[PDB]
């Protein structure tokens, strides 16, 4: 239990902005 | 005193002086005197210590070497760099615009790995800028420094945060090594740890401890006394090396598929492979003390061994459970406490010498990664050692440093102080630290460890407060950058002498005990009890054996340029800020008098500042000129001094130079021989003692505006000197070559009558504003006349010309004669930039006399523009007929709390009429303390009182009832200090007694000629059609925002618009109203400008239709 916080939150933004920038 | 020939400056001290002054210079000379590695610092840095010591250069190579390529066939290793002589004297290298340098040779070697070979070559590495004796570099002929740098040093920093949601205490480790990875060893508001490893986004300690080849039992068995950790290794999830190794790999990529090398190949080469993370020489240092490490070694290593590791996480994990000690298995026991970023103890100071060894890296980086590139594409064994060394970017590196690197400034230098108090400075801005606008209200505020180190008083006044400091006195840098400070170390409440130079560190472990303590012939202190400074730094009272330390002397705090402010302990700090600040930016004036009232350093700043001719070995003077001097060593060989004479400083002051010797006089080895800008008899004079009344004289003098008296510009007694450089150069354009020459286009033959038949004007040529100082004339190319033109030059029979008038003219506001031309022509071999076929420049001086609008300034920051000269005839005159020269007003010495200014009034009458005390029966009681022999002094006598240990408020009014008489036995300056001053203007004598004294005031270099200025129509910018301005150029000025939200408030529009309009922008405005004006019709209602038909077109461009309706 030692994931530390908004590692998720922060990966699924980082992805989808990565999505958009391949998207374009 | 301890100076061959110096004047006898009687002091008021009470005190000794156990310990004197170091070589000012020497951290510039001594820290440089490490890169080139002269055995001057071999012997320094070998006989304190330092068992084996390694040059900066050295110490390269030796992390350079061997060249080895990813094939492992060959090697190529460096060695043995060596310095040539240089090739021309300093003088020189300043004459001729070239810089002043040496060689550098480097023994290089390569061996082959097949068979092998031995051969050596020895490799020309390029020129090597060299520091001049007085600590300056020479490039290009302009003399430059460079500034030491305040970095936080890499190490190990533990710190503590409060957190709101639940108010606890959470505690965070971090480790900044020099080009490295980070590792914050967090313990998050929950549990359990904050591994987060080079920044990403956490981890468990267990990880990377088991990672690192732990059992689970041992960390349960080590770290477990202290069992915050339990829940970590429970809550890990992991079991394993590589079950969690490859866990971390994927969070350091991430999404990449495991393998060994992801596993342990990162690992180790991150924190165990010494070529991409490695904590320099003092990090390995720095860590080993804070955490009880191998301390005790000759240890030399830069790899974060496992060891080191282990061992601060179990630190921190002690910190967050309350305790105060630590120690490990064979280490020394250590305190456990979070480290501050701001304490001295770990801010570092990288001087002129590691500035100059990482820009010599960075070169090798780059000539490294080209021989092991040109390595394997070659054709083997039939390479060279110097086949591979290509040196160009090294070379390149070094003159980009030396150039266009904001540490590199050029020498501040108009009168010794100045440039004496630009090296010593160090600045925490600049390249590899923070910044100006992105560092907090932290980095500024003083810190109780800056006492010794860094003068509080001593700082810019703009935008860089706390950021630009200076170093102390008695200062002095540490072999890896820590800056220490002498102390005298006490047992057992009996003063020693010896002397021992503590750091910031091991300073606040101990008791330090104050300057004036009343020590009693032996070293014991008389009272019970003594002030100290603890460990946090508060000011605590202890008995009279907890006491080691003591400091040498009081001033330890004060820097050079502030310990020469009589009176400081009277001033404020904000006036002594000021004070310390205005005394960097006085001219050299044509007398260069020295002080009446000074301190100690005056004399032993001056010989230190470089610019005073010391005699270099004890000899005898031979002959005497004011060009040159000549002293016979009593062994053989001469030596001749060649002092210079009017040359251009920096900021356009001069650099004069003469001798104080006779031809029969005999010299010792240090006395002075040549005065210098603002010395006078080998010691600092920056202006002028004048007679001050301190009474507001019918508002002249109002607000801090001063008065003065036509004897001061009469008697030339602050007549200044100014040199300044124009010029100009011809290069070849597309229609041809520009020629510099006499002839030139339709032009009188009055502007002429003082060129020399080759154009360029001849010295001694009394210039003024719009002549001409060089012919130049440019071609014109081809157009086409309109008629009115045409039928204007048959008439005048003067067929035009293809050539345009652009001569060099003097700028606007300049005159005085010309001093010196100076011409480089590359049809000469005078090498010059691309382009240029010939360039000339001619030096103009300039005697400038005190006017009304020079700024002034006394040594305790009280400042003020010159507003009224009165004649000689009409100014407030002693009883006797002599007038004062200044007249200070009243209003500003209370409110701004610089009662100095006031004490120095009163002494410096009596140092000027002389004393006697009358204890021909038995000493006074308030004057049997301060010295013996200071009882008397001849009129117009000299003193000086240090900066915390002078005069005494009881000691002035004893020495002020004793002022002899002038000349007839009256006295003029009755027992509270005041005059009766007769009214020049109106005759009568002013019904209540004024203060008069003698002050010591500076002329600041701020002068009305640089700041007046104005432009009626001058040249515009192309792109943008606002004014624009240059060297000889009006410049136009900047009329702001707040000024229109005035104008506006005002209610004029038309005043505004035009503001707006036909002054700034709109072309066919400022033309139109110029014919106005010169024909004198009525100025054109300012319509809607120009500058509005476009905005409609930029929108158009955007498909935007708008209309006005």
């Amino acid at each position: 239990f030692v994931w530390d916080e908004d590692e998720s939150e922060a990966l699924r933004q980082a992805r989808k902005d990565a999505e958009l920038t391949a998207s374009a | 005193n301890s100076v061959p020939g110096a004047p006898n400056r009687v002091s008021f001290a009470k005190l000794r002086e156990p310990l004197e002054v170091p070589g000012l210079l020497d951290v510039q000379t001594d820290s440089f005197e490490w890169l080139i590695g002269s055995p001057r610092w071999r012997e320094s840095a070998a006989e304190r210590g330092d068992v084996n010591p390694v040059g900066g250069l050295e110490e390269v190579l030796y992390e350079l070497s061997p060249i080895e390529d990813f094939s492992g066939s060959m090697s190529l290793s460096f060695s043995d760099p060596r310095f040539d002589d240089v090739k021309a004297p300093v003088d020189e290298c300043k004459d001729k615009d070239m810089t002043y340098a040496a060689p550098l040779f480097v023994t290089a070697e390569f061996i082959n790995n097949n068979t092998g070979e031995i051969k050596s070559q020895t490799v020309f590495m390029g020129d090597f800028p060299m520091m001049t004796e007085k600590g300056t570099f020479i490039i290009n002929g302009t003399e430059r420094v460079v500034v030491s740098q305040l970095v936080r040093s890499p190490g190990v920093y533990f710190d503590e945060t409060i957190d709101k949601s639940t108010d606890k205490t959470l505690h965070s480790v971090k480790v900044i090594p020099s080009r490295g990875a980070w590792l914050e060893f967090d313990v998050d508001k929950r549990d359990t740890v904050g591994v987060r490893i080079d920044r990403k986004r956490r981890q468990p300690v267990t990880v990377l401890l088991k990672a690192l080849g732990w059992t689970s039992e041992q960390i349960v068995e080590r770290f477990g006394f202290s069992e915050i950790m339990r829940s970590t290794l429970e809550k890990d999830n992991t079991v394993g090396t590589d079950e969690a190794l490859l866990d971390i790999y994927r969070k350091l990529r991430p999404g990449e598929p495991p393998t060994k090398e992801s596993a342990q190949t990162l690992l180790e080469n991150l924190f165990f492979k010494e070529k991409r993370y490695d904590l320099a020489r003092v990090g390995r240092y720095k860590v080993n003390k804070k955490l009880g490490l191998h301390v005790g070694e000759p240890i030399t290593s830069s790899t974060l061994t496992e060891e080191d590791v282990v061992a601060t996480i179990e630190y921190l994990v002690r910190l967050h459970e309350g305790q105060t000690t630590m120690t490990v298995p064979g280490g020394v026991e250590v305190p456990v406490e979070t480290d501050d970023i701001d304490h001295f103890g770990n801010r570092r100071l990288r001087t002129v010498g590691e500035l100059i060894q990482n820009q010599i890296r960075v070169g090798m980086s780059r000539m490294e990664r080209v021989v092991r590139e040109r390595m394997t594409t070659q054709d083997v064994e039939a390479i060279t050692p110097q086949t591979l060394i290509n040196i160009r970017p090294v070379v390149a590196a070094i003159k980009e440093f030396f150039g266009t690197s904001q540490l590199s400034q050029f020498m501040d230098q108009n009168n010794p102080l100045s440039g004496l108090t630009h090296k010593r400075r160090l600045s925490a801005l600049g390249p590899g630290g923070l910044s100006r606008e992105r560092a907090g209200l932290e980095v500024r505020d003083v810190h109780p460890s800056h006492y010794g180190r860094m003068c509080p008083i001593e700082t810019p006044e703009g935008p860089n407060i706390g950021l630009i400091g200076s170093l102390s006195v008695y200062a002095r840098v540490n072999p890896f950058g820590f800056i220490e400070t002498p102390y005298r170390k006490v047992v057992d409440g009996v003063v020693s002498d010896e002397i021992v130079y503590l750091t910031a560190d091991e300073e606040d472990r101990h008791v330090v005990a104050q300057a004036n303590s009343p020590i009693d012939a032996d070293g014991r202190f008389v009272e019970p009890r003594v002030l100290v400074r603890r460990k946090a730094g508060e000011v605590e009272y202890v008995p009279s054996s907890e006491v080691d330390y003591m400091d040498v002397s009081p001033r330890q705090m004060v820097s050079v340029a502030t310990a020469m402010i009589p009176f400081l302990e009277h001033d404020d700090a904000n006036r002594a800020l000021m004070g310390a600040n205005m005394q960097r930016q006085a001219v050299p004036l044509v007398r260069s008098e020295a002080p009446l009232v000074g301190t100690g350093m005056e004399l032993r700043a001056a010989i230190d500042a470089g610019d005073v001719v010391v005699a270099e070995e004890s000899g005898v003077i031979e002959e005497v000129s004011a060009d040159y001097i000549t002293v016979m060593h009593d062994n053989g060989t001469r030596r001749t001094y060649r002092m210079r004479k009017f040359a251009r400083s920096n900021h356009g002051t001069c650099a004069n130079q003469c001798p104080i010797v006779d031809a029969g006089d005999r010299v010792e080895a240090g006395q002075v021989i040549a005065d210098g800008p603002c010395t006078d008899d080998g010691e600092m004079a920056l202006g002028k003692n004048l007679l001050v009344a301190i009474m507001p004289w019918e508002g002249h003098n109002y607000e801090d505006a001063i008065i003065l008296s036509n004897r001061l510009v009469e008697e030339d007694v602050l007549t200044s000197i100014h040199i300044e450089e124009h010029e100009i150069d011809a290069r070849d354009t597309k229609l041809g070559a520009e020629e510099i020459t006499r002839d030139i286009p339709n032009i009188s033959d009055e502007v002429l009558a003082d060129l020399d038949e080759r154009g360029i004007v001849r010295i001694g040529a009394e210039v003024r504003d719009g002549d001409i100082l060089v012919g130049k004339v440019t071609p014109k190319g081809e157009t086409e006349l309109t008629p009115e033109e045409r039928l204007l030059r048959a008439i005048f029979g003067e067929k035009a010309r293809e050539v345009r008038d652009t001569s060099l003219k003097v700028p606007h506001g300049e005159s005085g004669k010309v001093i010196g031309i100076r011409v480089f022509s590359r049809e000469d071999e005078d090498e010059l930039p691309a382009g240029v076929n010939e360039l000339v420049r001619v030096y103009v001086a300039q005697k400038r006399k005190i006017s009304d609008g020079d700024k002034l300034a006394g040594r305790h920051g009280n400042k003020g523009v010159i507003g009224k000269i009165l004649p000689v005839e009409d100014m407030p005159f002693l009883a006797d007929g002599t007038p004062v020269d200044i007249i200070l007003n009243t209003h500003g010495v209370p409110r701004r709390m610089n009662i100095g200014q006031i004490l120095e009034t009163h002494l410096g009458w009596c140092a000027h009429s002389g004393w006697k005390v009358d204890a021909a029966k038995g000493v006074p009681d308030w004057a049997a303390r301060l010295p013996d022999e200071l009882l008397e002094a001849q009129p117009n006598a000299i003193v000086s009182t240090p900066v915390f240990d002078g005069a005494q408020e009881a000691e002035l009014q004893g020495l002020l009832s004793c002022t002899l008489p002038n000349r007839d036995g009256d006295v003029l300056v009755d027992a509270d200090g005041k005059a009766m001053l007769f009214d020049g203007r109106s005759g009568e004598p002013f019904p209540y007694p004024v203060t008069v004294g003698y002050m010591y005031i500076m002329k600041l270099h701020h002068l009305v000629d640089d700041k007046i200025h104005a432009r009626s129509t001058g040249p515009y910018s192309m792109i943008t059609q606002q004014p624009l301005g240059g060297k000889a150029q009006f410049g136009g000025q900047r009329f702001g925002e707040m000024e229109c939200w005035a104008m506006q408030a005002y209610g004029a529009a038309y005043t505004l618009q035009e503001l707006l309009t036909i002054k700034s922008d709109d072309t066919v405005g400022r033309v139109k109203v110029y014919e106005a004006i010169v024909k004198g019709e009525n100025i054109p209602e300012p319509g809607i400008p120009e500058s509005f038909k476009v905005l409609l077109k930029e929108l158009q461009s955007l498909c935007l239709n708008v209309e006005v309706l």
